[PDB]
């Protein structure tokens, strides 16, 4: 299941390593509060989080612009700490909020742009990591980054807007503006659990926010069909705060990519053969072998199916997977010492 | 080609290419703005999305003797969606470098040699003009300052409404609202005619049945006739040009828009290997969209096959030589459905 | 990348002063999906005995299978250009060049084993690298301010520079980057062309259609940016200009096939030349040719249209060139081409 | 011949390094008890609880599994110390695999045992008979066992003796019973590569 | 010839020529200017390349009483592609250097001297003048300044537009830009008459029936002329030879584009061994090029062997004391397509 981690500076020091928290009592264990991460911290347990990570780049005093923030997110230690620890799934950088939006000039959009990247290639340390980003207060700004940005990491992007302002209250009587990516983080796992992660965290219900920080009509040009939009957070008449949309950074429209669910199946479904696999690495490559891994990824799809994961009304277009002597390999093949096996899948539509 | 160094799981995944046709906006329309309005000077262009945010980008209040105002707002009324603002000395310019742009739009101005260097084949865009501003002559010849293109289409006579002051509202603008409508409705291929002007807006000079009559030959002017018991009506769509082949506004605009969501689809296959699996996936794609579009009815025929065609191959379309050149080569042909101009009724 | 940090010290300076965009450069290698390489590191003036050795260092890692200069100065790039000798690059070694200028197209000793690119690409931040980085600067602080402040005025001069003109970094980098990740995804015949940069900032010089047009003829590949898709490569053309090595995916899936079959035969260099031996050879070609018309890397419906084999005592030899030692095996391939045109005839019938 | 790397340490160790190849020997018996002699040596834990002297990254062994290779004793986080690679010394396909070569060897030696009490048997039709029986059966058990590739017994074998088909009418005179043995060894699955659409 | 000298194996590619024939532009003008022009001072030629493009390099709005403006715009409004600007001093000079340049325009100003002296058979440059400014005298002899060169044509009268003050665009820019059009959309073997004239401009005088049909012959003078329901057409496709050879621009302009094309491809085989084996490459690359042309309709002809033939030979073109002298001779003989300029219907 999605495992976020929280990258953040942090009032109380500590060491370059993450730390593992499944509780608020935990958090205050650890940590002091007050404090931007923590309130948002707060929000994703409030919501119904049950565990996260959390890693600290500094202290929270040492804040001094965007380009700093930047370049502190590419040092290398980050990476190989997320590479380390297997089960961080998403990428949360809920500070991007401290920083102004003096003007919509180049120099602006150019930023934004680096902090996707940036990010992005955090994800790229391990496969299925997904990351969680945010986007420019006024909708221009936003659909000019979202038009201009070029990268072939478009898929592991999602992006969420606009900002969110919360119950919470520091010690003067304002209320606090928090990132939407802490709490659809929360919902993910809920998903995850109730749910199952083939299922969109869409049209779902949030909970303790206040109001989006700014308005629904602003955001009629962020949504793009084709490619290359946002997922917005939009107050409802009668209906409470809700997640309006699913699709990730993928341009292409043909692309089974363009939805959050289906890339993060995929990626589920791709854990758990590696991990089957992993069992017959050096076993034999004969008949036997090849009806014993025919027989367990069979089994497992199967069980998936029957649960709605996979679209399909009989077994074969569901899912096929191959794997022989023929019909995935040549007996040259064999000799090199390689397995080759084929998998086939239909994934949903939202 | 995974290259197997380590004893280990090794993952991949398909990354042969996946084509489909998408369909786009075909009602995008840019408006000619004269050169001292200050809302334009200093700017490229304007993009504006609603009537509201007009008059937001505006300090002032709405003003009926300013052609800009009225154009937008009888726009707006009869419905639509984003349109462009661009000085009439830049349209040149600007226009090329919005790949979103479909229609052109007079807006009560002289545009004559713009349309000429834009609207070409293969370009895209259409253009809307403006009728005279006079009494329509007898005997007709109120038609020769008009050039000839079939990329373009006349529209007479001018509009006015109960806000209107001294200034009547060029017929292009609520055309161009007309022509979204419409599109978003019953589709591109249905003839934007035959139906209300949402505004309540009256044409400024009646137009009697035996004149129309004699205006729609040839480089014809569509006409805004209000009749008895249906009120104001958009009556023609004919071009300027009189051939069996873009007689018709529907058949132009349809091939138009083919050719725009089949040009988009084709980027993502430029360079991909020029050989039998590249050809079979092209060949898909298109017979997709086509097929799409005879089942809504934009094609006229019993069977698919009556209706389009697609080639491609080795010894269809493209020989040895132009496959060592780096041509690929793609034949399509396509059966537009005309409107039904004149019903004919015979009894015995 | 990592690895290359363990290994060098990167950073914008050279060791002293100079300015460098190797490491700049390298970083955008590895972004772009690059896997392992080489690096061959220059030390003090440009002597000619480097330039001598150049071509022997190349070939003494077996596996080196592109060249590229990641220095920004146009004489630089030069003389290491004409270093590679002809024997060199007609051995399977393909050369990726950045072009100097939009107008002619470079002077290369081998025209069919090289790819042109341009313009060149910027980047927002360099890599800046602390006094202990820069070899000759801590120590020499240490020892003598005095000098270290007369280098770092030279330091912060070029800092300045390299600000002001814009941080501009040679493409052949990147392009190096985009053919691994090319031949990663699909096989060596797929062109290069047609993919997305990735961690860039802008284009040096901005194109439009007629201008590209213009260089293609000349062999000049363009770096476009599109709005739909963003910063693409736009051209897989190599220096030559006839129809057999005209692109780059032709030749390169060549030099693939030449370099393995190359490497197989030295277990075949001096078995019996007899019938038995011809068999088990065309075999093996044959299976290895059968692979790549299967993986769609040549054109035809049928393996007699897409290569063919002849090995045999009439058909390729005789007598005589079995009495002296020869063995002569003919090996016909049909590489597939890119479609660098697509041509849309609309009819209304 | 086979390479073990690197030198494994214990908590019973003081100042020397158990060497590889003793603990490897033991691994061996085990996997040859257990899974047969065909059966790769590999993807099976230490029973010692030994820690090898350095980490290999994954990279690194890249580099050393072709030509000479190095196999490498490596610790992986959910599945301890493991023998990873399997590898001899020549890279040739006939020879590239340890279960390879020591499957022919103990093919050999069982065989070559078992003929030598038909040594100075006559060399007509009825001894043919009874040496291509006994070697069918032999390799027959092995087929089904998994030792050898092939849909059918055919495919994984052939036995060939007669007296036109293996010696001629001189050889026999000259006392050569000539026979011809076939296998279609299994090997293991080094890599495993899985590809989705 | 591989010299083997050590024991190893020794990897060499096939070197043998490989020979096609590609298609060149056939449109690319080169426009003569006048001398005090200061934009053509002091430089060999200039390449504009879009209307545009020529008002960057100028620094000025568009004047209307400058020829070199109103043709430039006249020509790129018609479409076109990139064109050269040349003084006529120099146009002796410039001219062989530039090797893709297919017509020379006149302009405006008189060229006659440069057409005779680079218009010559072989060369495959092609010259458009400009006819009298005066009225068309009727006896029909108001052409004797005129010489008879069959690779040059005329165009009457001169046109004028809304934007020209004082000063009438000669006929010969806007047609330049009426070949590049017309040689896109229909083939070079096509007529570029019967082509509306897209830049909205109008003939000075009109032209008769009767009229034109006393200029028709010799030395004729294609007429621009205006229809009453077609506009302002290209009326006419002769040039100034009347012979059956070179009487129509057609099949002059056709041989032009097919002798250029290939004297480009043989340029790889110029030191070629002259055996069999060259021969049968060479014919082959000839063969399939001039089929290429006889399916998009160049070539007349009902079979292949009806529309052209190749001959190459050790006997059949060339001899063997032209063999030992280096000389190969390749006889080619085309069909080429003629317009139907008049059509005669009969009734019974």
């Amino acid at each position: 299941i999605g495992i976020p981690v929280f990258i953040g500076y942090t009032s109380s020091p500590v060491d370059k390593t993450a730390i593992k928290l499944h509780s608020l009592a935990d958090f205050a264990r650890s940590f002091p509060e007050s404090g931007l991460m923590y309130y948002s911290v707060r929000h994703f347990f409030e919501n119904g989080g049950q565990q996260a990570y959390v890693l600290s780049l500094g202290t929270e005093q040492q804040l001094s612009d965007f380009s700093s923030l930047i370049t502190a997110l590419q040092q290398a230690w980050l990476a190989q700490t997320i590479a380390a620890e297997n089960d961080i799934t998403l990428i949360i950088t809920p500070d991007v909020i401290r920083f102004d939006q003096t003007e919509i000039s180049d120099t602006q959009r150019d930023l934004w742009l680096q902090l996707w990247q940036s990010v992005l290639n955090l994800c790229k340390s391990r496969r299925g990591i997904m990351g969680l980003l945010d986007a420019p207060d006024d909708p221009t700004l936003a659909a000019k980054c979202l038009q201009q940005f070029s990268s072939a990491d478009r898929q592991w992007g999602v992006v969420y807007w606009p900002l969110l302002k919360s119950a919470y209250q520091d010690n003067t009587q304002n209320p606090i503006v928090l990132s939407p990516t802490a709490a659809v983080a929360a919902v993910i796992q809920r998903n995850d659990n109730q749910q199952g992660v083939w299922t969109a965290p869409a049209n779902i219900a949030l909970s303790k926010v206040i109001s989006p920080v700014r308005a629904y009509i602003e955001a009629n040009a962020l949504f793009n069909p084709d490619g290359t939009s946002l997922n917005l957070v939009r107050s409802f008449p009668g209906k409470g705060i809700r997640i309006w949309g699913c699709r990730t950074l993928e341009n292409t429209h043909d692309s089974p990519w363009s939805y959050i669910q289906t890339r993060r199946l995929v990626s589920y479904i791709e854990a758990y053969m590696t991990q089957l696999g992993r069992a017959f690495v050096f076993e034999p490559n004969n008949a036997i072998t090849w009806m014993k891994f025919k027989g367990q990824a069979h089994n497992w799809l199967r069980q998936l199916w029957l649960k709605g994961g996979l679209r399909g009304t009989q077994e074969d277009q569901a899912f096929e997977v191959l794997l022989g002597v023929d019909e995935s390999m040549r007996e040259a093949d064999l000799r090199a010492g390689k397995m080759i096996i084929k998998i086939r899948l239909a994934v949903l539509i939202p | 080609t995974t290259i197997t160094t380590y004893p280990g799981v090794y993952i991949e995944e398909d990354a042969s290419l996946s084509l489909s046709v998408s369909s786009s906006a075909t009602a995008v329309p840019v408006f000619a703005v004269a050169g001292d309005n200050p809302l334009i000077s200093g700017k490229p262009y304007i993009r504006i999305s609603n009537w509201l945010e007009y008059l937001t980008l505006k300090n002032e209040q709405f003003d009926p003797a300013n052609t800009l105002d009225i154009s937008l707002r009888a726009y707006f009324i009869n419905g639509g969606g984003y349109c462009y603002l661009v000085q009439t000395t830049d349209l040149e310019k600007q226009v090329p470098k919005l790949d979103d742009v479909t229609l052109l739009v007079a807006a009560g101005e002289n545009i004559t040699t713009a349309v000429s260097t834009l609207c070409k084949p293969g370009k895209g865009l259409f253009a809307i003009f403006d009728g005279p501003t006079t009494e329509l002559k007898s005997d007709g010849t109120s038609n020769s300052d008009y050039d000839p293109n079939p990329f373009a289409a006349v529209y007479y006579p001018w509009l006015t409404a109960d806000w209107t002051t001294t200034i009547d509202i060029p017929p292009s603008a609520a055309i161009a609202g007309v022509y979204c409508s419409v599109d978003s409705t019953r589709g591109v291929w249905k003839a934007p005619a035959n139906v209300p002007i949402q505004g309540g807006l009256q044409p400024k000079y009646p137009v009697t049945d035996d004149l129309q009559a004699q205006y729609n030959q040839g480089k014809a002017l569509n006409m805004i006739r209000t009749f008895p018991k249906s009120g104001t009506l958009v009556w023609g769509a004919r071009t300027l040009e009189d051939n069996d082949n873009w007689r018709y506004i529907p058949v132009r605009r349809l091939f138009n828009s083919a050719e725009r969501d089949i040009k988009n689809a084709m980027s993502f296959a430029v360079f991909e290997p020029n050989s039998q699996p590249t050809w079979e996936r092209v060949r898909s794609a298109v017979n997709n969209y086509l097929y799409s579009l005879w089942q809504q009815g934009g094609l006229a025929g019993n069977k698919p096959d009556d209706a389009y065609f697609v080639q491609i191959g080795k010894d269809i379309t493209m020989t040895d030589d132009d496959i060592k050149q780096g041509k690929m080569i793609i034949k399509i042909g396509m059966a537009a459905v005309r409107p039904a101009e004149f019903i004919i009724l015979q009894f015995t | 990348w990592l690895d290359f940090t363990n290994l060098f010290n990167a950073g914008c300076i050279a060791p002293i002063v100079n300015y460098t965009t190797s490491s700049d450069a390298l970083k955008l290698y590895f972004q772009n999906g690059g896997g392992p390489c080489y690096i061959l590191p220059q030390l003090d003036r440009l002597t000619q005995g480097f330039l001598d050795s150049i071509p022997e260092l190349i070939k003494q890692a077996l596996e080196i299978t592109l060249i590229v200069c990641p220095e920004w100065d146009s004489g630089y790039q030069s003389k290491i250009y004409n270093s590679l000798t002809s024997s060199l690059l007609n051995a399977g070694y393909f050369l990726i060049a950045d072009n100097q200028d939009k107008n002619t197209a470079l002077i290369t000793e081998v025209a069919s084993q090289t790819a042109t690119y341009y313009p060149a690409v910027k980047v927002s931040q360099l890599i800046q690298a602390e006094d202990s980085q820069i070899a000759v600067l801590a120590q020499l602080k240490e020892k003598n301010p005095t000098v270290y402040q007369q280098a770092v005025q030279k330091i912060q001069a070029i800092q300045d520079e390299i600000a002001a003109n814009g941080n501009i970094i040679p493409v052949s980098a990147v392009m190096a980057g985009i053919y691994c990740a090319t031949d990663a995804s699909r096989g060596v015949w797929k062109a290069p062309a047609n993919i997305v940069l990735s961690g860039i900032s802008d284009v040096a010089e901005r194109l439009t259609d007629d201008e590209q047009g213009e260089m293609n003829s000349k062999g000049i590949n363009a770096i476009r940016y599109f709005s739909h898709k963003g910063f693409v490569v736009w051209g897989a053309r190599t220096l030559q200009n006839d129809d057999n090595w005209r692109y780059i995916p032709v030749r390169r899936l060549f030099n693939a096939a030449e370099r393995d079959i190359k490497q197989a035969m030295q277990s075949v260099v001096f078995e019996p030349n007899s019938q038995p031996t011809w068999e088990r050879v065309k075999s093996a070609i044959d299976n290895y040719l059968y692979s790549l018309w299967q993986q769609g890397a040549l054109a035809g419906n049928k393996p007699q249209e897409a290569y063919f084999v002849q090995i045999g005592k009439d058909v390729t030899m005789s007598d005589d060139d079995i009495k002296q030692g020869k063995m002569i095996v003919k090996v016909g391939m049909a590489a597939v081409r890119p479609a660098e045109f697509i041509i849309l005839q609309f009819s209304q019938q």
